[PDB]
C-alpha cells in the first residue's frame, strides 16, 4: 500500500498504487493497465538509473511519493 | 481492455535511410 | 549574390547567422562515453535531451529543417548541452556542451501523452536527442517550426481521444488549447491549422502507420488544399 | 593482460590482449565476442577517439584499462 507518480517526458503524470516489494515489472504492468502501453515499450528511471525488471522498489530505495521517469522506445517508421 | 502504443510520427528522412 | 553550396543561402543576405559554440564543446562520440549521461541491447539506441540547440549546413549557417534540407538529402548537422534523458531545466549548466551532432538522418515529434510538452527528436547514426530550448541565437528559425509541432500534437492527440469528432469541433480545441509560452503566441487561430494543412495531415498519416478515415480528417484535408 | 570494454547499453566485455596489437586489432578482437564490425565501433579512451593505426601502448593504455564503445548504427 503505497502511492508513487511516474512521469513521462511530456509531463504527464501516473499515479499508481504499490506495494514497497512489488517489482519493476509490476509497475510497468500497472504502467499497462491504466495508460495502455505496452510493458516492452517501457523503460524506467530513478535516481538516474534505469530500473531493472528483476529488482524490487525497497531495492532501489523507492519510497512513497517518489517520482519514477518513463522513457519509452517508440515506434516509428 | 484495450491496449495503445507508443509512437512518433516522421517530420522529415534522408534519402540515404532505407 | 552566391548561394550557400550546402543550404542554398545567400552569403551577402543579412540575418544570415553563423552557428556559434563554446571551445569547451567536443564531438558527438566523445559525449556519448560522459559518465554524466549513463543510466548504468545493441538494436536499443542512446537517448538523451539536448537543450540550447542549433542546427547548421558544414559551411556553419544556421539552417531551418521545414524547408526540405534533409529530404534534399544536405547533411544538416547540430549542436547544444546534452543531458540525460529525464532532466526538466531547459538551462544549459548541468548539460554537457557538443559540437558537431549528426547529420540529421531524420526528425521526428512524439509525446502524444495528453501531457504539456510536445517532443521534438533527432536521429543521428550514432544516438538519439530528444530537443529541449533552442540556442538565444537559433529561436526565430525555430519559432516556425514550433507551432507545427505542437499543432500537430493537438490534432493527433484529440483524434485519438475523439475519431468521430467534426472539423468545427476541431478548430473550437485548437482555437480553446492555451499555447505554451515558449510559442510565444496569445492564442491558437484557425490560420495557424490551415497555414500547416499539409504538414499535419503528413504527421497523422505517419501516426497512423506506426502501429484517416475521420470526417474531420476528410473535411479538413478537401478545404485543406492538400 | 586483460582489458575492459564498457558499452553504452552498460554492458562489460573483458578480454586478453598485448600491448603490441593494434585498434584496428582491438576492433578485429571485439567482433569475434559479440559479432560487430569494426566499422561500426568507435573506441574512447579518456575522452580520446582511439584512431585504428595505433597500439594499445600508443595510448599509454595499462593493463586492467577499461576502453568504452561506441556503435555507429547499420544504416544512413
Ligand atoms: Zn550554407
Amino acid at each position: 500500500s503505497m502511492q508513487i507518480f511516474v512521469k513521462t517526458l511530456t509531463g504527464k503524470t501516473i499515479t499508481l498504487e504499490v506495494e514497497p516489494s512489488d517489482t519493476i515489472e509490476n509497475v510497468k504492468a500497472k504502467i499497462q493497465d491504466k495508460e495502455g502501453i505496452p510493458p516492452d515499450q517501457q523503460r524506467l528511471i530513478f535516481a538516474g538509473k534505469q530500473l531493472e525488471d528483476g529488482r524490487t522498489l525497497s531495492d532501489y530505495n523507492i519510497q512513497k511519493e517518489s517520482t519514477l521517469h518513463l522513457v519509452l522506445r517508440l515506434r516509428g517508421c | 481492455r484495450t491496449k495503445q502504443t507508443a509512437r512518433k510520427s516522421t517530420g522529415g528522412k534522408a534519402p540515404r535511410c532505407q | 549574390s552566391p548561394k550557400c553550396t550546402e543550404c542554398l543561402q545567400y552569403l551577402d543576405d543579412p540575418e544570415l547567422r553563423y552557428e556559434q559554440h563554446p571551445p569547451d564543446a567536443v564531438e558527438e562520440i566523445q559525449i556519448l562515453t560522459n559518465e554524466r549521461l549513463s543510466i548504468f541491447s545493441y538494436e536499443d539506441l542512446p537517448q538523451h535531451k539536448l537543450t540550447c540547440f542549433s542546427v547548421y549546413c558544414k559551411r556553419g549557417h544556421l539552417c531551418p529543417i521545414d524547408t526540405g534540407l534533409i529530404e534534399k538529402d544536405v547533411e544538416l548537422l547540430f549542436s547544444g548541452s546534452a543531458k540525460p534523458i529525464y532532466e526538466d531545466d531547459p538551462s544549459p549548466e548541468g548539460g554537457i556542451n557538443g559540437k558537431n551532432f549528426g547529420p540529421i538522418n531524420e526528425w521526428w515529434i512524439a509525446g502524444f501523452d495528453g501531457g504539456e510538452k510536445a517532443l521534438l527528436g533527432f536521429s543521428t547514426s550514432f544516438a538519439e536527442y530528444i530537443l529541449m530550448d533552442p540556442s538565444p541565437e537559433y529561436a526565430p528559425l525555430f519559432s516556425v517550426m514550433q507551432e507545427k509541432i505542437y499543432i500537430s500534437k493537438i490534432v493527433v492527440e484529440f483524434l485519438q481521444s475523439n475519431p468521430d469528432s467534426t472539423y468545427e469541433d476541431l478548430i473550437n480545441k485548437i482555437e480553446t488549447t492555451v499555447p505554451p509560452c515558449m510559442l510565444n503566441l496569445n492564442r491558437f487561430t484557425e490560420d495557424s491549422l490551415l497555414r500547416h494543412a499539409q504538414f499535419v495531415v503528413e504527421q497523422v498519416e505517419s501516426y497512423d502507420r506506426a502501429g484517416f478515415l475521420s470526417p474531420c480528417m476528410r473535411d479538413l484535408i478537401k478545404l485543406a488544399g492538400v
